[PDB]
């Protein structure tokens, strides 16, 4: 008879290590108050 | 006789607030006669 390589049971002697890559990562600007917040905290601007 | 419009700002407490002139109001935005604001702040005569 005649058998192919997928007829026949594997068994394996590798021993697994499944690494992956770390991913892209994207940081967009964040600030808790703008200079423009800070600025209209104050009450009364003497310039204006 | 002059008429303006402007801007007033307050801060907590809001016990006060200031108009764009530069002029301080001595009592609460919220001082008035319902739902207990009579017991906001006041600086001045009940008749001002």
């Amino acid at each position: 008879h005649q058998l192919s390589r997928a007829d026949v049971t594997t068994v394996s002697t590798f021993i697994d290590l499944n690494i992956t890559m770390l991913e892209d990562h994207e940081f967009v600007p964040l600030e808790v108050y703008t200079r423009h917040e800070i600025k209209d905290s104050g009450l009364l601007d003497y310039t204006e | 006789c002059i008429v303006e419009e402007v801007d007033a700002r307050s801060v907590y407490p809001y016990d006060e607030f200031v108009l764009a002139t530069g002029d301080f109001v001595y009592m609460s935005p919220f001082y008035g006669y319902r739902e207990g604001s009579h017991t906001e702040h006041t600086s001045y005569a009940a008749d001002r």
